[PDB]
């Protein structure tokens, strides 16, 4: 044994422990969600109120990466700002080069290979978050989940933290359902539904929700967040779904 | 990020070991059985192709190694650390040696190279010792033919004959009774093929055997004509079907 | 060369024109003309036969018949004149010494002898050192072989080249 | 246990002990407390002396003048990242002609803290902050502990026995945050709130430390007689 | 490179490395240092486990730092050589841009901060080495004696020893010189830096080294016989 | 082993915490300001009668508005002395004006915490840096290996120094004179002291607006225990 | 021009250096001594551009100082010679080179010979009977040249000097404001006062 | 016991966490599959996608590292990506540098390369994956070089590699046994996926459906990967025979 | 970190003794036992290889005695790949001093400069010593013939007669009984050679298990030469001096 104690050493059974333990901070985080829809794709995150004093809509989670894409994240949240200063480093330089925004896929890789290099040293440690992202390039619609070791793939539907059992479910209930397709306005509630399912696991508080979309038709293709009018429908949604 | 191993990981211990240099030569006793005799007008150099699956080209993986014209090497331990060694060996050749003098370097001075480098791993921050013995047989004008052993340590000493790895032990006696220093090359090789076929359990062929040669210069190998000073490589790598033939006279 | 032969070891591979050329013009790009080295790179490799010219700021040029130098006008004539497609190997040989042999004649800052190097497929390459010697000196009206004795000393002794001796 | 070495080591839990052995400096620190109305945002810092000889140590630090925090913890940490913001506040306004927004300012804080925890050989910052500030979009309230963890907040307080204070802005909430054009009501109220954090010992003329920031109002600091006006 | 920090506190408060490093000191051979009137003496102690030794070309123990500065030492004697060059470099290189040789006292500052550096520089260990710098001041015919340590601690002595059985010396030292008036000549002051290492030497033979040091950059050093009559003198008057 | 800038479970620097520890071993030092002057006294503590006490540096000049006294690890000391004396004229060069002492002692805490894996470890030596300037007048303070600074009107470190405090505590009052301060010094440190305090073992120093820094000569510290022994023998 | 002379004679070696020094307009001062002691028995002389000449003999002074402490020996004038010739071989391609020419001048204790070696700021070291640096030499090489022997004395190499000095005194045209002879021998270094 | 968490030498000569890497090789719980034809290279790969939320469209360890050169991945796929990145990248460098499309031969030599660095030098970790290279190399012909955590690579005329590679393995061993030739006599390369796929199904003893495979081919000049529904042309014409 | 795996190569014993320096002297006690003696016209290098085999090509091997320059040589015991990093250092530092100060290197500065560099991995960079220990046999016009000896700590120091590597506590004995002063290089040689001959651990001493050299004035005229001598001119030394 102790070799759960240094970080890029394999066990014998060839598993890094400590990659291991930092998706335990991943699973103690808040629920986070994404889910794709017919021409973009839709994001949103559970906020614990801590207390009253916290000012509502001012401790934003949700992160914008260039112009076009989306990042949230579940686990230790320094950690995830760490990956998305990143992410925009690496989309800035990319843009720089080859003018064109950053491609969903490519840009998935930058984040991955980064993450990853934080499972090949001692003198480090590995990130404390798993960060869904994704947005809409000349290809079209992608969504993303980044785990602790590096491993990430494209997603219909992705979620994390402590309400992911939960989430899942709702998530795969929508694709059975919906094999055509989803639309953007119809992800947006069903996203603001899913959140307040998914806070059943983080009951004893209670939460604010925070929603954020790129769409083709809706955003042009733009990342931006769900605000007012929009925002509180798809509450009311969500509200009148769990009674 | 950073290298932070900036400290030795090779040290004494109380009773004056070395330990990570004693365990590499563990690891160079697992290794398979290669072998080194000298003539009076050659050296040959010989070793098992272990092949790991009959699926792999045995052909592909090659044990014994050119590393100048007039010199070549074979092995016993952990094929991929002798294979960087190769690298690292035909390297300084050059940049040590040939780009500074315009001629390619005497067998113990490569020698001397390729033990600096392995004593260098022994001692240097966050590196283990290679795990490798090196049999290193050449020619040149002025020392003639000679074959040299490099251990882990970095340590060589120049043989008449010698054998490294698995039956090492019982090789070197079978060596010691039929060794003279009137040998022609045709009989090391024939003692060489002896020798060998004792550590070899399956089949015992010129597909299963790699043999080469520091012997007279190869002009037909040299690639070009016209300069009469110029007159081709001493090492040459014996084919599958001349092995086979000596094999009928065995 | 060197690094051709390291990179052929490697490789396990015979090495290629383009590879030298590739890496001929790199280096000398990178010193912007500093290296004054202008280069005919010819040979045979597994894809067949090449022919370059090589600039001393990182220029490369391909052809069927190239010529550098001093003498290149004079030698560049004389292949615009007589070369063909389809020569043989005598004829391109014939062509190529010819092609020398004006810049030796008609350019002073050539002369002396030609030198070949013919490169056939499918054969070792032949080296022809002194392939032609249409300069040699002729004999000279007398010998200055002086009387020994003539010129004047001051001091004779031996040097010690030897190492240092033993007893 | 076994893996509080370093911060470097997750445990088996997915805790990093290192950052909150970090964390536990601040709860011994003295108790500060911030707060916020409209037009206003004030911070009330609790000194600490050695002993009767020795003078308070000082607990309040000026950014700019739109913004400043209070510290409590290593005061040394609290110096190195009071001196990263006056940087960061000046680099705004040098290169971009711009105040410093504090929402930005604490995504810095946290920025910086963050590589601290993640690195090998280095350490956590071992001090908690309250920052204040009043930009283009009003008063502002920040709390940074030093996991990187920023929140902004309409009231706060963090030391010893900073659990008081903290219930009575939560009760205090809809009251100090009407509070707008009055500015001694605001820290009456700030006063008010870090009384509810004292035993034994009360508020003289060289104990307590207060500082404000608002709409015409640049960030000053009060201490000795200027303070004698609020016990 | 190399950054490990191994001169580090312990929970009471101490510095073993250091404390190590005075274990080895504590290990070197005994030496001694005395000031007269208008002279010092450096002794020195020479193990007689070493014979068939080569005492020409032997590094002697005593070493000139200047002209006019001498530097003896107890410890390792590999270690010492460093702190020597680095000593030597330093009274070259000040009186290069001063114009002025070195104080003894400015040496032994110089001497005492370099060993302090190495108790809390990363990736090295203390000197295993204790010294005494003796020597007189430019145009100044005051003695001068000081001491250095692992540590970097450094202090002038009126007479003072270090190395193995130095508690023995020391003792002596402190009974038998008298500050009031100390050794009034050359003679006197070498007596007693003799009888000090006799207590502690084993033979008078070759196992005791002086060193005299005079005002002006008038130094010397004495030889077996000049070292054997002294020898002589003190037990013939112990005999009564 | 473990990182030398580690935590403790209790939010404690390991190091810094030892390195306390190594200071409470160190000699006696007391600091007493006035608003007639700062005085600093120091125990000398020979560990042999052949050491020439006049050759023990625990007070030293910084500039001529600023002294200092040591106790602890004083080899440590040399490093901090030296940036603080560069820190002080290299101010005076840039500015044309003597320094704020509280800007000198924040110049010299800034070293404190630059160690790790910089120097290898904390200094294990602490400072009572005393000084005048036009601003805040007479200070005294107390510079730790933590990077903290704390002012006071009286301060004892070392070996002593609790008991020191705690009899600095009653004495101290904000209208001492000079010669008052003075003797109150030689009092306190004859109290903790092994030995039986003279001139030759224990030192004293002063700063005045006037005069400046000033290390008291043998002679005139001679006379002020005198002056002490008389004092406590008239009640 | 800053006249600096050498002679080696029987059993001694002789510097001669011009007091003079002239920055633009105006000799600013007339008792200047353009040498410095290496060793015991080594003296070296120098002349070039200002500054750089007094920085580089004590550089060099300082050296061979800390060689003779750290041996307990003296180095043989060769040694000396070939230590500075070095040090204006690698400055001589440096960014900014030394603009010093020296003579040294020394007697060996093993050998019993005195030396003199002329080295000019390039690195160009040559052992000689007798030698010069800058416009000097054009005057006295010729005069030497006729009037030197090999076995001469120490009185007949100044009487010889005296010879150069008074040429260089008609027929140069800066005021050189004399010259401060010094001698070289198996004693060690002296300064004739008077010449 | 340090000797077990870096790549130093235990006593009985041998590094752990070398072979503590070949066993992070099979947490996939994926079996590959790599055959020569004539013309042509062939490499299959069993997919498996458990989740219903993943894109499996994005879940592939076949990687396309040169227009000639192809690599599948037995292994985690942080590991498996990070070679294929650098494997791209060293492809694209030796065609700058030499003018010519780097080898199969020669780009498995150089990984192996790295590989042998990381059981050498102590602050690198060894990758969790074994690289199998294919290609039709313009002087070799039809190409499959592989490559492990030791360093160790050398060719092959068929391989397999994960969990079941022995079952895979003699299967194969057993058929080149009765053709006595090195490759599958066989002209188009859809006929040496079929083989391939075939050969999988007789070994693991498993059926599979156009989504359970994951195909790989490599021809003169390009290296590309099959789609579903070139697949599904392929498991069709199997049992229609 | 890495912290972890760091042995600490550069640290004190509560006893204030250097841990791998103390473990290097113990490698060096099992290596073949080398000496050297200094008379008054010369100086004898002898050293034992250690258990060879018939199949050694000894003509054209070299493990224990090294050529520094034409004046000064060694003798090595202990690790010989170690030592061959220091020889070459060695032989740079004397080609250095030589173009500097056109003289050939004083024996002492050269071991010296030796002994610093292994001071060096004792103190500082965190590295394993180097595992030898030398006998330098040299000569130069001020001291003459001169006899040192280095180890792994970096200390060095002068000797007229020396051993290093295995039985030298029973081999400085030996030296201790029999040598003399006015000694001279025949004598010595035949010293040297009957000092090994009794505490060698092999069952009898011969020519293939020996390397030997002297440093001798015997030169023609005022210069030394040196002299490694050949296998069958050991051969027919031992023979000579009646051993075999
Ligand atoms: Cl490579
Ligand atoms: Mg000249």
């Amino acid at each position: 044994t102790g070799y759960d104690l240094s970080n890029s050493v394999f066990s014998p059974d060839g598993r890094n422990f400590q990659v291991e333990y930092a998706v335990k901070a991943v699973e103690n985080g808040t629920t986070s969600i994404g889910i794709k829809c017919n021409d973009g794709v839709v994001f949103a995150v559970e906020k614990l109120i801590t207390s009253k004093l916290l000012v509502p809509q001012k401790n934003v989670k949700i992160q914008v990466v260039d112009r076009h894409i989306g990042c949230v994240y579940s686990g230790l949240i320094p950690d995830g700002r760490h990956l998305v200063n990143r992410g925009r480093e690496e989309a800035a330089s990319f843009k720089k080069l080859y003018k064109t925004p950053i491609p969903i896929p490519a840009f998935a890789d930058r984040l991955g290979q980064y993450v990853q290099a934080h499972t090949l040293y001692n003198s480090v440690r590995p990130f404390g978050v798993s960060t869904i992202f994704g947005g809409v390039d000349k290809n079209g619609a992608h969504l993303y989940m980044l785990e602790p070791s590096g491993s990430y793939w494209g997603y219909k539907g992705a979620a994390t933290g402590k309400g992911r059992q939960s989430a899942k479910a709702e998530l795969e209930k929508l694709v059975d359902h919906h094999p055509e397709g989803l639309s953007a306005r119809e992800a947006v509630k069903q996203a603001a539904k899913i959140i307040y399912l998914a806070h059943e696991d983080n009951k004893e508080k209670d939460f604010e929700l925070e929603i954020s979309w790129c769409s083709l038709s809706e955003t042009n293709g733009l990342h931006k967040f769900v605000k007012g009018d929009l925002l509180q429908e798809a509450i009311d949604f969500a509200q009148k779904e769990i009674n | 990020m950073t290298d932070r191993y900036s400290f030795s990981l090779t040290t004494f211990s109380p009773s004056g070991k070395l330990g990570q240099i004693d365990y590499a030569l563990t690891a160079v006793k697992q290794g398979v059985t290669s072998l080194g005799i000298k003539a009076t007008n050659g050296v040959v150099i010989a070793t098992e192709k272990k092949s790991s699956s009959p699926l792999a080209m045995s052909e592909t993986l090659s044990k014994v190694s050119l590393l100048t014209p007039d010199i070549g090497a074979v092995y016993s331990g952990m094929g991929p650390d002798y294979r960087v060694l190769v690298d690292k060996s035909r390297k300084v050749a050059h940049t040590s040696y040939k780009r500074i003098y315009g001629e390619y370097p005497p067998t113990k001075l490569l020698v001397s190279e390729v033990a600096k480098i392995m004593q260098e791993a022994t001692q240097s921050g966050g590196v283990r010792p290679f795990g490798v013995s090196l049999l290193i047989a050449g020619h040149d004008e002025f020392n003639g033919f000679s074959l040299y052993q490099v251990d882990p340590s970095g340590s060589y000493f120049p043989w008449k004959a010698t054998a490294i790895g698995k039956g090492s032990v019982a090789a070197k006696t079978f060596l010691e009774k039929r060794w003279n220093d009137e040998l022609e090359l045709e009989d090391a090789i024939h003692i060489a093929l002896l020798t060998l076929k004792e550590s070899v359990e399956g089949e015992f062929n010129g597909d299963t055997i790699e043999l080469a040669i520091i012997g007279d210069e190869n002009p037909d190998l040299l690639g070009y004509t016209g300069i009469p000073t110029d007159k081709g490589p001493r090492f040459r790598k014996l084919t599958s079907q001349e092995i086979n033939d000596r094999l009928e006279a065995l | 060369g060197s690094n051709i032969e390291l990179h052929s070891l490697y490789t396990s591979r015979e090495p290629r024109v383009v590879s030298a050329l590739q890496m001929l013009k790199q280096h000398l790009f990178k010193y912007q003309g500093h290296i004054g080295a202008y280069l005919i790179v010819a040979g045979v490799d597994p894809t067949g036969s090449h022919l370059f010219s090589i600039h001393a700021h990182g220029s490369t040029d391909v052809g069927y018949y190239l010529s550098l130098g001093s003498g290149s006008l004079a030698a560049m004539a004389v292949l615009e004149s007589h070369w063909k497609q389809d020569l043989t190997k005598e004829e391109a040989i014939k062509l190529a010494s010819d092609a020398i042999q004006a810049g030796i004649w008609n350019d002073l800052g050539s002369g002396s002898n030609v030198d070949v190097c013919v490169m056939e497929i499918g054969k070792d390459a032949e080296y022809l050192r002194n392939y032609l010697t249409p300069n040699v000196r002729e004999e000279k009206q007398k010998s200055y072989k002086f009387p020994r004795g003539t010129t004047a000393v001051l001091k004779e002794s031996i040097v010690n080249i030897c190492d240092i001796q033993e007893e | 246990n076994n893996y509080d070495g370093d911060t470097v080591t997750f445990s088996p839990t997915g805790r990093l002990f290192q950052v909150e052995y970090a964390l536990e400096a601040i709860k011994q620190g003295s108790v500060t407390v911030g707060l916020r109305s409209n037009t206003h945002a004030v911070l009330v810092a609790l000194k600490r002396n050695a002993d009767e000889l020795s003078s308070y140590q000082k607990k309040i630090i000026k950014c700019d003048e739109h913004m400043g925090l209070s510290l409590a913890g290593l005061a040394p940490d609290a110096r190195v990242l009071s001196n990263y913001l006056r940087q960061q506040c000046n680099y705004s306004s040098l290169v971009f002609n711009r105040k410093l927004a504090v929402e930005r300012a604490g995504h810095l804080l946290c920025d910086k803290a963050q590589k601290n925890t993640q690195s090998y050989g280095g350490r956590p910052y071992g001090v908690g902050l309250l920052i204040i500030g009043y930009d283009k979009s009003g008063a502002h309230l920040l709390e940074f502990q030093p996991s990187g963890n920023v929140t902004e907040l309409y009231g706060t307080a963090i030391g010893a026995r900073s659990q008081g204070a903290k219930t009575y802005l939560e009760r205090t909430l809809d009251t100090f945050i009407k509070i707008d054009g009055n500015p001694d009501e605001l820290i009456k109220a700030g006063v008010e709130a870090i009384s509810q954090s004292l035993r034994d010992e009360s508020l003289t003329v060289d104990n307590l430390s207060i500082a404000i920031v608002g709409k015409d109002t640049p960030f000053t600091i009060y201490d000795g007689e200027a303070v004698a006006k609020y016990i | 490179g190399y950054d490990r920090a191994l001169s580090i506190f312990s929970p009471d408060g101490h510095i073993f490395q250091v404390e190590y490093a005075l274990e080895a000191v504590k290990r070197g051979t005994c030496a001694v240092g005395v000031k007269g009137k208008n002279c010092v003496v450096l002794g020195c102690e020479r193990r007689s486990t070493l014979k068939l030794q080569d005492t020409r070309i032997t590094p002697s123990k005593v070493s000139k730092i200047d002209s006019h500065v001498v530097l003896s030492f107890s410890g390792l004697n590999a270690d010492s050589r460093i702190l020597i060059e680095k000593a030597r470099v330093e009274a070259q290189s000040h009186r290069l841009t001063l114009e002025d040789p070195v104080t003894v006292e400015y040496l032994t500052r110089y001497v005492a901060g370099v060993q302090q550096r190495y108790t809390q520089s990363g990736g090295v260990r203390p000197f295993g080495v204790s010294t005494l710098i003796a020597g007189f001041d430019p145009r100044d015919d005051e003695p001068k004696l000081y001491q250095t340590e692992p540590s970097g601690i450094y202090s002038s002595w009126s007479a003072q020893t270090i190395g193995r059985n130095s508690k023995t010396v020391r003792e002596f030292l402190e009974k038998n010189y008298d500050r009031k008036e100390p050794p009034a000549t050359v003679e006197e002051c070498v007596k007693l830096t003799v009888r000090s290492l006799l207590e502690v030497v084993q033979t008078g033979a070759k196992n005791i080294e002086i060193t005299v040091v005079k005002p002006d950059s008038d130094i010397v050093a004495l030889s077996s016989e000049e070292i054997n009559q002294y020898v002589t003198q003190i037990e013939q008057e112990k005999q009564e | 082993d473990r990182g030398v800038s580690t935590f403790s479970p209790e939010g404690r620097l390991f190091q810094v915490e030892y390195s306390l520890e190594a200071i409470k071993l160190g000699s006696t030092a007391i600091g007493i300001a006035t608003k007639e002057g700062v005085v600093l006294g120091v125990e000398k503590r020979a560990t042999s009668p052949l050491l020439e006490s006049d050759s023990i540096e625990k007070i030293v000049e910084i500039d001529r508005h600023i002294g200092c006294a040591m106790s602890g690890l004083t080899a440590d000391a040399r490093s901090m002395i030296e940036h603080a004396r560069t820190a002080a004229v290299t101010h005076n060069l840039y500015y044309d004006e003597d320094i704020n002492v509280e800007s000198l002692t924040q110049s010299v805490c800034d070293l404190a915490l630059r160690f790790g894996e910089l120097m290898s470890r904390p200094f294990g030596v602490a400072l009572l840096i005393a000084g005048h300037d036009a601003d805040d007048g007479y200070q005294l303070f107390h510079a730790e290996p933590s990077g903290t600074f704390y002012r006071y009107n009286a301060k004892a470190i070392g070996s002593g120094s609790e008991g020191a405090q705690a009899e600095l505590l009653n004495e101290w009052h904000s209208s001492l004179t000079l010669k008052e301060a003075e003797l109150l010094v030689l009092k306190i440190l004859k109290q903790v002291m092994e030995e039986k305090l003279d001139e030759n073992n224990a030192q004293l120093s002063c700063i005045t607006k006037q005069d400046g820094f000033k290390i008291y000569d043998n002679e005139k510290t001679a006379e002020l225990i005198k002056e002490l022994k008389e004092k406590e023998a008239a009640e | 021009m800053d006249i600096i002379l050498g002679i080696r004679v029987q059993d001694s070696v002789i510097l001669a250096s011009s007091k003079a020094v002239t920055r633009g307009i105006s000799v600013l001062k007339d008792s200047d001594d353009k040498t410095r002691q290496l060793s015991p028995h080594t003296l070296m002389s120098f002349a070039g551009e200002a500054g750089d000449t007094v920085q580089f003999a004590e550089y060099i002074q300082a050296n061979i100082q800390l060689y003779s402490i750290r041996e307990d020996y003296e180095l043989s004038p060769q040694a000396v010679s070939s230590f500075v010739r070095q040090e204006l071989a690698k400055s001589i391609r440096s960014r900014r080179p030394y603009q010093v020419n020296v003579l040294i001048g020394g007697y060996d204790k093993k050998k019993n010979k005195p030396e003199l070696y002329q080295i000019d700021y390039l690195g160009t070291k040559v052992e000689l009977p007798y030698g010069a640096h800058g416009y000097s030499g054009f005057y006295t090489f010729s005069l030497l040249d006729h009037h030197y022997r090999p076995d001469m004395t120490t009185e007949e190499g100044l009487d010889l000097l005296k010879l150069c000095v008074q040429e260089l005194e008609k027929r140069m045209p800066m005021d050189f404001k004399g010259v401060i002879v010094k001698i070289v021998d198996k004693d060690g270094i002296r300064q004739v006062d008077d010449f | 016991g340090y000797d077990r968490h870096i790549t130093i030498f235990s006593p009985e000569g041998r590094l752990y966490q070398v072979e503590y890497a070949f066993k992070a090789t099979n947490q996939t719980n994926i079996n590959s599959l790599a055959v020569r034809g004539k013309d042509c290279t062939v490499v299959i790969s069993q997919k498996k996608v458990p989740d219903k939320l993943l894109d499996p469209t994005t879940v592939s360890y076949i990687f396309c590292i040169s227009r000639t050169i192809g690599m599948v991945v037995n292994g985690p796929i942080p590991d498996a990506r990070n070679a294929a990145l650098r494997a791209k990248a060293e492809a694209a460098e030796f065609r700058y540098k030499y003018g010519y499309d780097m080898p199969c031969d020669v780009l498995a030599k150089r990984m192996a390369n790295l590989s042998q660095i990381y059981t050498q030098r102590a602050y690198m970790r060894p990758l969790g994956v074994i690289l199998t290279f294919v290609s039709v190399d313009e002087e070799l012909g039809p190409s499959i070089y592989k490559t492990d955590p030791a360093g160790y690579y050398v060719g092959y005329k068929a391989t397999a590699t994960g969990p079941k590679q022995q079952e895979i393995t003699t299967n194969l061993e057993n058929h080149f046994k009765k053709s006595k030739i090195d490759h599958i006599n066989e002209e188009s390369w859809e006929k040496v996926v079929e083989f391939a796929i075939t050969h999988m199904i007789d070994a693991l003893g498993t059926e599979f459906s156009k989504n359970d495979l994951e195909v790989g081919v490599a021809t003169k000049d390009k290296f590309f990967t099959l789609s579903a529904e070139n697949i599904e042309e392929r498991l069709v014409a199997i049992a229609e025979q | 970190g890495s912290r972890r795996y760091d042995s600490r190569t550069t640290i004190f014993s509560p006893e204030g003794r250097l841990y791998q320096v103390e473990y290097a002297l113990e490698s060096i006690s099992h290596a073949g036992t080398a000496i050297g003696i200094m008379a008054s016209d010369g100086i004898v290098l002898a050293a034992e290889r250690k258990v060879t085999s018939t199949l050694l090509e000894q003509d054209t091997s070299t493990e224990k005695l090294y050529k520094l320059n034409d004046k000064i040589a060694v003798a090595v015991a202990g690790l010989t790949a170690d030592a061959e990093i220091l020889i070459n250092t060695a032989r740079i530092h004397a080609q250095n001093y030589l173009k500097t100060y056109n003289e050939d290197i004083p024996v002492e500065i050269l071991v010296r400069r030796l002994s610093d560099i292994k001071q060096g991995y004792t103190q500082h960079g965190g590295l394993r010593p180097f595992g030898v220990s030398f006998i330098y046999a040299g000569y130069d016009d001020r001291y003459g013939y001169q006899l040192y000896t280095s180890n792994p700590s970096g200390n060095y120091t002068g000797w007229k007669a020396i051993s290093v590597g295995a039985n030298t506590s029973a081999a400085q004995t030996l030296l201790q009984m029999d040598y003399k002063d006015d000694m001279k290089v025949d004598d010595a040689i035949e010293l040297a050679l009957k000092t090994l001959s009794k505490t060698t651990d092999s069952s009898a001493l011969t020519y293939d298990r020996l390397e030997f050299a002297t440093i001798r004035k015997g030169a023609n005229d005022g210069e030394v030469y040196q002299k490694i001598f050949k296998p069958q001119e050991i051969k027919d030394i031992l023979v000579k001096t009646g051993i075999t």
